[PDB]
RNA sequence: UAAGUUAUUAAGGGCGCACGGUGGAUGCCUUGGCACUAGAAGCCGAUGAAGGACGUUACUAACGACGAUAUGCUUUGGG
RNA sequence: ACCGAUAGUGAACCAGUACCGUGAGGGAAAGGUGAAAAGCACCCCGGAAGGGGAGUGAAAUAGAACCUGAAACCGUGUGCU
RNA sequence: CUACCCUUGGUCAGGUUGAAGUUCAGGUAACACUGAAUGGAGGACCGAACCGACUUACGUUGAAAAGUGAGCGGAUGAACU
RNA sequence: UGAGUAGCGAAAGACGGGUGAGAAUCCCGUCCACCGAUUGACUAAGGUUUCCAGAGGAAGGCUCGUCCGCUCUGGGUUAGUCGGGUCCUAAGCUGAGGCCGACAGGCGUAGGCGAUGGAUAACAGGUUGAUAUUCCUGUACCACCUAUAUCGAUGGGGGGACGCAGUAGGAUAGGCGAAGCGUGCGAUUGGAUUGCACGUCUAAGCAGUAAGGAUCCGGUACGCUGAGCUGUGAUGGGGAGAAGACAUUGUGUCUUCGAGUCGUUGAUUUCACACUGCCGAGAAAAGCCUCUAGGGUGCCCGUACCGCAAACCGACACAGGUAGUCAAGAUGAGAAUUCUAAGGUGAGCGAGCGAACUCUCGUUAAGGAACUCGGCAAAAUGACCCCGUAACUUCGGGAGAAGGGGUGCUCUUUAGGGUCCCAGAAGAGCCGCAGUGAAUAGGCCCAAGCGACUGUUUAUCAAAAACACAGGUCUCUGCUAAACCGUAAGGUGAUGUAUAGGGGCUGACGCCUGCCCAGU
RNA sequence: UCCUAAGGUAGCGAAAUUCCUUGUCGGGUAAGUUCCGACCCGCACGAAAGGCGUAACGAUUUGGGCACUGUCUCAACGAGAGACUCGGUGAAAUCAUAGUACCUGUGAAGAUGCAGGUUACCCGCGACAGGACGGAAAGACCCCGUGGAGCUUUACUGUAGCC
RNA sequence: UUGGCACCUCGAUGUCGGCUCAUCGCAUCCUGGGGCUGUAGUCGGUCCCAAGGGUUGGGCUGUUCGCCCAUUAAAGCGGUACGCGAGCUGGGUUCAGAACGUCGUGAGACAGUUCGGUCCCUAUCCGUCGUGGGCGUAGGAAAUUUGAGAGGAGCUGUCCUUAGUACGAGAGGACCGGGAUGGACAUACCUCUGGUGUACCAGUUGUCGUGCCAACGGCAUAGCUGGGUAGCUAUGUGUGGACGGGAUAAGUGCUGAAAGCAUCUAAGCAUGAAGCCCCCCUCAAGAUGAGAUUUCCCAACUUCGGUUAUAAGAUCCCUCAAAGAUGAUGAGGUUAAUAGGUUCGAGGUGGAAGCAUGGUGACAUGUGGAGCUGACGAAUACUAAUCGAUCGAAGACUUAAU
């Protein structure tokens, strides 16, 4: 079917309330010094050492 | 089945024979997580055949490998790959997560022979 | 202990203002059009027309000019 | 006591042209830096695009997507709720 | 493009049936009747290419302004190109 | 706004190594997968630079892109013999004079243009990133020119010169199995009389060859042409499974050198409108022949590339359409079916999870059409060889009626056939749930209506009981026929002549077709 | 006995024709408005817009059987594509502004928006389809217009052509 | 229902009937409770209460209607745009073709009949079915619960006995009770009988490959075929609608007057339905009226008067399944058994490769119920759940009481 009626920018902005992404969930590698993704290898120069 | 992979039963069995042969040839390959969790259970059952070492084991292992040259992939098994794990029981591989990849965002892992 | 009253939270939304983006209205301007007046003029062609095709520059894709003497030549006046 | 780029010729632009049709035939849309190109030497991030400076300029939210720059629309911050 | 026509070219795996006629025999005054071989007709039979469009499912901001899948008709002719 | 929503256009990819600012998506590689009477090879239209090499990544590519049919910069098409012109003419168009016509102009004679047909001298191999009977090597052919009796037409005659269908034959291409060479002789139990892969080669010029046939000129009367195929050489040439020698993985590659090619078995859809048959009675003109009247030269256009397609027609890198030539192995009637060869291809979005629901596919207890407009749809039958087979009939048929049986492999004996190949009888035995073990290929019967039959139609809602039809009947028409176009010339009818032509109705075949002429 | 031009014949008949009608009788069925065979009561068959019958033929219409079956009793499971979650790209029809409940009424007489009550914390995601007289298309039906246009005829007025 | 009007809609409100899926009325078809009877009994008639559940399968037709066959406790009548096409079909009818009877001179029409024929949609907002997240419930948390309210279920047969008794000349033949086993319906489950079982076992056809024989692999619907584990399932296996309490309708009454009698009614006191409220099963404190119980955590810095981080606890992240669109909710994270592998079993298939022997050969026999095995039970850290990071309290004010 077709929308019976136009959508306000209040209804639209409400419905985009939960449309987002989250922070990548990252730790700090204790060899590279830099940041990394937990349970993944250090994308910088380094390894896993798990 | 165990888990489907978007392939039909025939294309899936072929892809698993391909992956296991490549793994025993190179000994560490970069693939997708969901296939690394499936080659895990197909390569470890080949090193058990290589540790038994019968002639019925060569012939029951020949029907899951491919015919590629290096030795053949069946002679590398029953030789080096089966001689180094002669006291280890189980856990012949190990998977390492690398992260998502561009174009698909598919978690790419490395799998190797421990 | 008991009974009662009341408040901060804003995931997001509403209004008011401040600062940006988008888009190209409006203002002002005009290389060009419109409608007319007075005076030339009112035909070209088998000596090949109107209209065009292909070419010409040190490069040349195009537009003007030109025609194997080709991005032009001689000569008589102006400058 | 005509128009002033949605007007005036269909055409102020290299228009009866992109094009569109087998054909006869139909037909747009496109203006503006600055007084003078003086049209950003040089340094920095980037692979380039694009910036941030520093210079030209009377002015650079005048930098060729160039006068002015509005409304719908899209954002960032915040005062009361 | 589509409908008829003109002229001059092209294509139609295979396999099967067995009309006229002929010829040997036999039978008659004879014609001409029965049998067996040979022959290979036909808007003939089965079935691919090829040309169709009968039933149904799908699709319906279709892959597409008429298609696809599965079956279905003709397939030497008043064929198809 | 709908909303980060529908879609992202039929399909198998996996890993390794590179390059790079960045890689599922680009390059190289191994494994796997798809087509293979085609997704392979060649060409006519049609596009018209899209072809190649070096660079590029703004836009195009339904994602990405370091890549491209996209952007920039330089290149690429070679002819005496190939297809067209300098040769011919169908259908048609045009037409000096000419006829007709308000004008414009319509028609038409001589003549001319014109292919889809006729005529017409060249083949092998090598070479580049991009041409290839075109360049190069070798070996040829044709027309004209110059050197060291012939010509006969603008005219007569012959030929050119032709349909459809059926078998019988000759030969060949291609196909396959042994021997002969050239490399290999091993994985995991076994063997080594074992496993692969190659076999030729053109035109032209000489031989001989199945088969088949009374204007000197033509007509009246009273050993000849041609002809597939084979063969000697051409060819001490070329090529090639590969083999031995040289520098930077000489990856690889230049370079010289030197090798086999033999007999046999089936057999074209290619090679004769030839021969036989039939009714529907199967182009024209030149080249050519014929008789008389009389040592060089060799031009213009096309040529690249895609051509069942991402480059043509569909607005698109679109499941549609698009003429022709070629045509492998196992199996077979076979250009069917399944698997493969030569060669190409992996389809311009993926990774997960394995909810409802929609689409496509497989199975199902007991029953069985009860469903429903309606056995629609699906399932069942299906191949070959044997028996067997009804009412009816226009004597052809119905009929593959209906209804039943068999089918694998091994071993024994055993008349066939072609010249290793093809076809059989019978007996003994082995196995499983199963024997056309997969793919593929009729369900049948009993009655009624309509239409006799094959055929055709509302390009895109109808394919039929409608149209057509052979046959019937009526009627106009005596030839400048009637009828029809123009309503003139000129045409069709028809180069026909009442057993012929136009119109109306009915619609094979069998039995029949009543009465009325008021009235139009 | 009345009329006219003469007043339906052979064949067929509840039919592709029969209103009354599911006519009446028989067959097939446990049960048959369809079907087959009869009758004739032919509203409103009929002899070349042929009557009656016919072997073969038909992607024709119709009734009945045998076999086989998810058609169905009555659904169940499995495989793949979409749907669902994540990364890239990313439309459309539609739209007066919207913070957009139910009942009984009321009103241009079928209310999301009015009256009186009853219910309801703010924001999302998968799924269904009752309503917005849902969306597409200035109703094809009906009527109207001194509207058009196609066809007909012994409607009017003319003409090509023929005598 | 057939109509009558012509009030909304012609810049469009899809028409039958059936399927699927319901909801409501009572003027009740069955079952329940009764009054009268020309009610002997078993059956009936006719009225009154009552809507809790139930209310069949086929033949003919487009059929709604209707008739018939076989049942049934019964085969109710109506409303919801004759419910329902953003759910489906489309036979009928209202398209174009073509034929019959009849009407028209005609083109053509029906008082009719016959064969055929494109049914669109990625749901905004309300509505309904599931699921999450924010905040609130005067500190922050973990579990266990009360139940205001809401939903579900609610049907009935047939036999045996009391008893061949009561009743009736006989024929026939009970109420009130007491037991047993069904039909339809609902719900849970997979031990049994069956279904499926595309990563289990085996047999077997064509062809291509691993150089060859033997042994295997690809493709042909999973090539096909005979079975089949876990999970999901019905036709299969269990259970349910029981027993009871309160107030009543129609009805039946006890005492009783108005009205010296009579009278169920005016006061008072009883009895009486499948129906009403409980009892039975599920939801439920956003029940803003936000409830209750048990347990756990509870100092440092300020003059901020407030802040902080951290505590109890929970997430990020990762291994998964009893769960599931996704999340959520459950089992776990090294102080470990959560998954994969590996060892050992259950169930499945059916007797392997290799060798040896018997045969000319196809094949058969022996070792060895062997050997393979997805999901099921046990155990073992071998491999992977590393390191680490985020969120989360200091408890307001009145009044009474102590």
């Amino acid at each position: 079917a077709v929308p019976k009626r136009r959508t306000s920018k209040t209804r639209k902005n409400k419905r985009r309330t939960h449309f987002k992404i989250s922070v990548p969930g990252m730790t700090e590698c204790p060899n590279c010094g830099e940041y990394k993704l937990s349970h993944r290898v250090c994308k910088n120069c380094g390894s896993y050492n798990g | 089945g165990y888990r489907k992979l978007g392939r039909t039963s025939d294309q899936r069995k072929a892809m698993l024979r391909d992956l296991a042969t490549s793994l025993i040839i190179s000994e560490r390959i970069e693939t997708t997580e969901a296939r690394a969790k499936e080659v895990r259970s197909v390569v470890e059952k080949l090193i058990t055949l290589g540790k038994k070492g019968d002639l019925a084991s060569r012939r029951n292992a020949a029907k899951t490998l491919r015919n590629v040259e290096i030795q053949t992939a069946l002679q590398k098994l029953f030789g080096e790959i089966a001689e180094r794990y002669t006291e280890r029981q189980g856990g012949y591989t190990r998977i390492l997560k690398q992260g998502p990849r561009r174009g698909d965002g598919a978690e790419s892992v490395i799998i190797e022979l421990v």
